[PDB]
């Protein structure tokens, strides 16, 4: 109970100071200087960012729409693009999916009134699932 | 400018054009939290309160609040 | 009369003051409960009183 | 300002429009199987109706007046 | 359908460049330069520092638990600190509420079949939902 | 390396062990109404079979063997 914290302590130490970036380590000595915690400093950072490159990412997808309508995209087309467009669309069928399921909030198709299933609904062991 | 319905003051010149021409600008004797000082924003490098305490998480704080308020009884209810 | 006083510029101001402080968490909790109201009045286990029929305030005030 | 290397903007909000679209399909497919149950519920409720009505008009026959 | 799109385009590259930060302009000129996206560039360097900091994580969680343990937390306990637990203590509550309604799958809790309400579970509109 | 001015990751596991206890809390409910549920269901189709083998004796007497 205090034996594994003690070598989980240690197994985390080590491994933090076997890392060899210098940036990291850097970040580290002056949080541990400071007291301060560097992971939620790095959060509050890349928020921070975000929220001011919204309107960098509006303008990124205006003119990447101008890129594709134009025609240039397709001009250069290589495999590469192929692939990733591959994956694109796998992730859009997933998703639609996905969406479909929450959309009607049950896996399965919901069973018609007129349908012979009705008596599995009538005959659930549980009714209040 | 305005939050709702408060809207902020602002102090009338009282210096004329000429007299306010030679007036010479030096910002280091200035607060620092006074500093590139804007009518439209005056407080941006206003101290917070609490120090990590952001308004984003006093608004969740409230948002909790009364999710605990009308959940509460869902998960321990009492009889009449 | 609306004089004057402390006026945030933008939400993230809020925390700049105890009282707009205090108003900011009030306003969490106003809006925060109509969604707390839509899950819990519009959940797929709610179920209507059986006996719903039996009384009602509509007899009672006629 | 060169051309775009990546389309990543387009293809998240291609994702957003997709999710949509299938909870849109789900939300439509929902509705139209609440409305064919209130319709069978207020056929069964028609019925039983009917069918309380037929049972007073034979106890009425029986009684005879 | 395109005038509305270039006003927002418009607008948004307004609301860019108004921004005052030198480091947010100058990775946006670098990144227009390159062609490449500087929002997807600052999140895989976010995700890289927090993969990078996991143990750091737990160092810190093992140095702050030796800290309350030890007693000295509470030796300079203040009204902030209070403020902060209270904070605290209420997302601990809508947490734990949360995670009990996750757990049983239901906003209400489940009707027992000796209840009176049973009725209400045969009488549903729709036995689907 | 001074003293923490700041408890986030305490809080942190604290709220994931906070979330996990009610997740306990309602899948033991939930686990008990099932297994009520079951039990109810079991004396049901027990009734069912005796009321059955009561019509069976009582047709079986009308048969008069
Ligand atoms: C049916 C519909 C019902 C709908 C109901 C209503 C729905 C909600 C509506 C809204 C309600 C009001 C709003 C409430 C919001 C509450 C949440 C919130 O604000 O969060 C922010 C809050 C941090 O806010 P903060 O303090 O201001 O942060 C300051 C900085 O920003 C800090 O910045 P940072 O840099 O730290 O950023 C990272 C930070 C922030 O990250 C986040 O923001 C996370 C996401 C936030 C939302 C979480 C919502 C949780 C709701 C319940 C679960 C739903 C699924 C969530 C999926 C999340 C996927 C990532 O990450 C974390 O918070 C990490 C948390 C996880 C810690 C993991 C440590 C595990 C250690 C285990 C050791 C065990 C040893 C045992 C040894 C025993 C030996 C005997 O984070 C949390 O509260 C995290 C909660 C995580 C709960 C997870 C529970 C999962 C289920 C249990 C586990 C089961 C599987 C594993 C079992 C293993 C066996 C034990
Ligand atoms: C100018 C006027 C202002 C209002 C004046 C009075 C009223 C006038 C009317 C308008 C009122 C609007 C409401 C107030 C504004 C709220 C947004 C805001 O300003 O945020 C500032 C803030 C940035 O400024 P900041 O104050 O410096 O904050 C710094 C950071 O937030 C850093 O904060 P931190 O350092 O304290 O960190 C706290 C901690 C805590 O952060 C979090 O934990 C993130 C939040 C997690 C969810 C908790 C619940 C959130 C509330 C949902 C329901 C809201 C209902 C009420 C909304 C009413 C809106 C009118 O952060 C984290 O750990 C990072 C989170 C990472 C995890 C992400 C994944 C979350 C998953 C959540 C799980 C649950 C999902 C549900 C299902 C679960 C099933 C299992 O922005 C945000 O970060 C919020 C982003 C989300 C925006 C949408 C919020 C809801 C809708 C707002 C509508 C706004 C309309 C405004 C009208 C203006 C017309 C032009
Ligand atoms: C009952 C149980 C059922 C369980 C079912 C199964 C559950 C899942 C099991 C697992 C299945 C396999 C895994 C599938 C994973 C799929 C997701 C995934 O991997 O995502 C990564 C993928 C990005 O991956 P990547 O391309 O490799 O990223 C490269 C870089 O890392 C890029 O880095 P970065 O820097 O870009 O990072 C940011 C990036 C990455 O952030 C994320 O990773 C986001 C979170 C990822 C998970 C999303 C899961 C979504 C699943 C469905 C929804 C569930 C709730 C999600 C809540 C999310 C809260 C944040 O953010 C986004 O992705 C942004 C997306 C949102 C764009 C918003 C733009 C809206 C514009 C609208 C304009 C309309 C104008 C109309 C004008 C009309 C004029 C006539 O992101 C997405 O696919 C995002 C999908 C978001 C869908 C949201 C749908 C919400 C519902 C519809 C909206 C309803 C309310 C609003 C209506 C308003 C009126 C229209
Ligand atoms: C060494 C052995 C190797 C294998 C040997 C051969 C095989 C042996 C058999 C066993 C193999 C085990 C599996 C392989 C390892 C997988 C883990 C790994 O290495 O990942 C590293 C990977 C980093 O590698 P990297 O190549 O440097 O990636 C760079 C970045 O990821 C950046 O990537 P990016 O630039 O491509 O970004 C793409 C994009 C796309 O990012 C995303 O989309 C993020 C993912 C979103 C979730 C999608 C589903 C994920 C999959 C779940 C199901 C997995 C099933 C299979 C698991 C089997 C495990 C045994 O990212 C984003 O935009 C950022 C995401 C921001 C959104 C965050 C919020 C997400 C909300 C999700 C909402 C949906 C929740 C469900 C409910 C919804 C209800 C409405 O770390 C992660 O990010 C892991 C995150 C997930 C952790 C849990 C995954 C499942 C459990 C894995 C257990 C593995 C145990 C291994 C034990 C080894 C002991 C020695
Ligand atoms: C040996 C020692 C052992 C010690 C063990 C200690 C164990 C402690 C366990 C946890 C205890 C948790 C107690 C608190 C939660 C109580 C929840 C409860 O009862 O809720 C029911 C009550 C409701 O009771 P109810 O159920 O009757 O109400 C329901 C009403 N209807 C039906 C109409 C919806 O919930 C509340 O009232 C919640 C109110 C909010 C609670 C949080 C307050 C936080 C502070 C906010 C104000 C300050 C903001 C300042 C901002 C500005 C600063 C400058
Ligand atoms: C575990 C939670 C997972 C969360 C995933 C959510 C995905 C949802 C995707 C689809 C959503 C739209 C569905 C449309 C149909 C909903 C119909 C409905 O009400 O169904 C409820 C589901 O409804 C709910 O419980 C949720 C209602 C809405 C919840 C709102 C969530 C929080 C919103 C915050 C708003 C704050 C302001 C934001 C402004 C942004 C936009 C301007 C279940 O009951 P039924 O079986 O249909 O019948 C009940 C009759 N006895
Ligand atoms: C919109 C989705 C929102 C997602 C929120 C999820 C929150 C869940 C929190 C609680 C989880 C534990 C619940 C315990 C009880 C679960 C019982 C169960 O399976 O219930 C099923 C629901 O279960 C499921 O469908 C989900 C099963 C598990 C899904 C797993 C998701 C993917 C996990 C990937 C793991 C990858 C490896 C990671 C390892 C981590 C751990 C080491 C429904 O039950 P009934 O309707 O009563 O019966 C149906 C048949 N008559």
């Amino acid at each position: 109970l205090c034996n594994a914290a003690s070598k989980v302590q240690a197994r985390s130490a080590k491994k933090l100071a076997a890392l060899t970036d210098a940036g990291i380590q850097k970040t580290i000595s002056e949080h541990n200087a400071n007291g301060t915690d560097a992971a939620v400093s790095s959060t509050k950072r890349y928020l921070a960012e975000q929220r001011q490159l919204f309107h960098y990412r509006v303008v990124r997808f205006f003119d990447e729409c101008h890129y594709i309508i134009s025609g240039e995209y397709f001009a250069q087309y290589t495999k590469v693009n192929l692939i990733w467009d591959l994956r694109f669309l796998t992730k859009l069928v997933v998703l639609f999916l996905i969406g479909t399921v929450l959309g009607r909030q049950s896996i399965f198709p919901p069973i018609d009134p007129d349908s012979p299933l009705v008596e599995a609904l009538v005959t659930k062991v549980n009714p209040n699932y | 400018y305005n939050m709702l319905v408060f809207r902020d003051p602002k102090r009338r010149p009282q210096l004329s054009e000429e007299e306010r021409a030679k007036v010479v600008v030096n910002q280091a004797e200035w607060p620092e939290e006074f500093k590139d000082f804007d009518p439209d924003d005056p407080y941006k490098n206003s101290p917070e309160i609490i120090k990590g305490m952001s308004s984003w998480n006093l608004f969740l704080w409230g948002v909790e609040c009364a999710f605990i308020y009308q959940f509460y009884e869902l998960v321990f209810p009492k009889s009449i | 009369m609306l004089l004057g006083g402390f006026v945030p510029r933008r939400f993230s101001q809020f925390n700049r003051d105890p009282c707009w402080m205090f108003f900011i968490f009030s306003v969490g909790f106003w809006l925060g409960e109509y969604p707390a109201m839509m899950i819990k009045y519009n959940a797929r286990d709610l179920v209507y009183d059986p006996h719903r029929y039996v009384w009602s305030h509509h007899d009672d005030h006629h | 300002k060169a051309a775009p290397k990546t389309l990543h903007q387009v293809r998240n909000v291609a994702y957003f429009f997709a999710a949509w679209l299938g909870v849109q399909k789900g939300y439509i497919e929902k509705s139209a199987n609440d409305r064919l149950w209130v319709e069978h519920q207020r056929k069964v409720r028609q019925q039983n109706v009917e069918r309380q009505q037929a049972l007073d008009s034979i106890k009425l026959m029986q009684q005879g007046v």
